RNA sequence: GCAGUCAAGCGUUCAUAGCGACAUUGCUUUUUGAUUCUUCGAUGUCGGCUCUUCCUAUCAUACCGAAGCAGAAUUCGGUAAGCGUUGGAUUGUUCACCCACUAAUAGGGAACGUGAGCUGGGUUUAGACCGUCGUGAGACAGGUUAGUUUUACCCUACUGAU
């Protein structure tokens, strides 16, 4: 939520720390993204940088085809599991984690998303919301 | 090596009269009064013949005498104040953003308002003095005039306003961009 | 606009000024020795550097 | 280890923006020596984990001054210890070295802070193996494996409570 992210995301519940691997929502590809980093995470003693949707992130593929194996790269989540609650009142969460891949200006290498998507991911990064399917 | 005594001669015009009790001077003329207080100083005031004022030290060291002759100029300054008057002119500097200067109310204070100093949204309010007044100058473009009695007053409200519009973090050499004392002179003119 | 006369005005202030070699201090032009006490009262002074 | 003085030279031009040889004056006890004053009727000998406080020789954060400071990005210095200074891969490690984030990944002290607070990987009892040395028993501060971590109810201190 900063690195090209046209408008502010309110905050929201932490579901991936470092070592999660999330599924790849995106089609170019990638089968699923071992988190090593958050961009834009705070710094306390013993405390693991933790994701959350809409976020970017620093990932490895670790299954997949062998172009994309073997070289850290930025991606963005898109579905949680840890719900968490929204300014309207309900409490809300997907079925399981997922991300898309994509370069650090905030746009997408695939062509399209498959499953829903947020709207709290798909409001933050406009090039999501172009290829985006369902939203919520 | 102690002197054994200094003096010095204030000489008053036809106009004022000036009164000294303790050390607190007194100056009265045609444009108005002022008053201060120099009991933080050890010296003697003496009269002689209404038109002539004499300063003096007894038994004094080097900074002592130093002090002596100031006290000649604060009171000599006063005179020249009440008399003729003082007058500080500065002009406005600028390349790309044209600075719009304006006198401002404020619960009846009167403040300076500076906008736009190299094109910023912050407004600059600098404080206007008891005595001092301005005016923005016709027929000269982007110049204005302090006046008052006091030097004190005048000049420190002039370096105010000089000191509220520095440039931050930029090179000062290139960017020559302020409000600058052009002129310090007297109100009347002939003297 | 540099303008002639208002370009010396501002020069008065900003560029005409000596330096202290040891506190970097701002002095006046034709100055000898440097005013703050923490240097010593140096006599060991050079002009601003010109610009261009 | 850290800081001065002098200034032959470097810095297109220019001793001193920033650097600086030959010399010379210091401060420090976070290095290592030199010494053998205290302790051999014993002051528990490495590292890590945990937790508090202090120092400034300031890495970042506040406000400033210089520049070979157009802007951007940097470089040198001042007041400042108010407030911060991380997650990992390998090693018992201190130290080191990489990866990643970050405003920043500064340096130190407190019986080389801290074992009736822990842990016991390391060192340094007894078992055992290899290599070199020794006629041999054995040696090796060379490598490898397995090896007991006791006691508070006393006075004070601290935290709460009459
Ligand atoms: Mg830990
Ligand atoms: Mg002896
Ligand atoms: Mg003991
Ligand atoms: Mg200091
Ligand atoms: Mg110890
Ligand atoms: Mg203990
Ligand atoms: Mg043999």
């Amino acid at each position: 939520s900063g690195n090209g992210a046209q408008g502010t995301k309110f905050r929201i519940s932490l579901g991936l720390p470092v070592g999660a691997i999330m599924n790849c929502a995106d089609n170019s590809g990638a089968r699923n993204l071992y988190i090593i980093a958050v961009k834009g995470s705070g710094s306390r003693l013993n405390r693991l940088p933790a994701a959350s949707l809409g976020d970017m992130v620093m990932a490895t593929v670790k299954k997949g085809k062998p172009e994309l194996r073997k070289k850290v790269m930025p991606a963005i989540v898109v579905r949680q599991a840890k719900s968490w609650r929204r300014r309207d009142g309900v409490f809300l969460y997907f079925e399981d984690n997922a991300g898309v891949i994509a370069n650090p200006k905030g746009e997408m290498k695939g062509s399209a998303i498959t499953g829903p998507v947020g709207k709290e991911c798909a409001d933050l990064w406009p090039r999501v919301a172009s290829n985006s399917g369902v939203v919520v | 090596m102690k002197y054994i005594q200094t003096e010095q001669q204030i000489e008053v015009p036809e106009g004022v009269t000036v009164s000294i009790k303790s050390r607190i001077v007194k100056v009265v003329g045609p444009r108005g009064t002022l008053t201060k207080n120099l009991k933080h100083i050890d010296v003697t005031f003496t009269k002689v013949n209404n038109q002539l004022i004499k300063v003096a030290v007894h038994n004094g060291g080097r900074k002592h005498v130093a002090a002596l002759r100031t006290v000649k100029s604060l009171v000599d300054n006063m005179i020249t104040g009440v008399t003729k008057g003082y007058k500080y002119k500065m002009r406005y500097v600028y390349a790309h953003f044209p600075i719009n200067v304006n006198i401002v109310e404020k619960d009846g204070a009167k403040f300076i308002e500076v906008r736009n100093f190299l094109g910023d949204k912050k407004i600059r309010n600098v404080p206007v003095r008891d005595g001092v007044t301005i005016e923005f100058s016709t027929n000269v473009k982007d110049e204005i005039v302090l006046s008052g009695n006091s030097v004190e007053d005048v000049s420190q409200n002039a370096a105010d306003l000089q000191q509220i519009c520095r440039v931050r973090n930029k090179d000062i050499r290139k960017f020559l961009d302020g409000i600058y004392v052009s002129h310090k002179g007297f109100i009347t003119e002939d003297l | 606009i540099i303008e002639p006369s208002l370009k010396a005005l501002a020069s008065k202030y900003n560029c005409d000024k000596s330096v202290c070699r040891k506190c970097y201090a701002r002095l006046p032009p034709r100055a000898t020795n440097c005013r703050k006490r923490k240097c010593g009262h140096t006599n060991q002074l050079r002009p601003k550097k010109k610009l261009k």
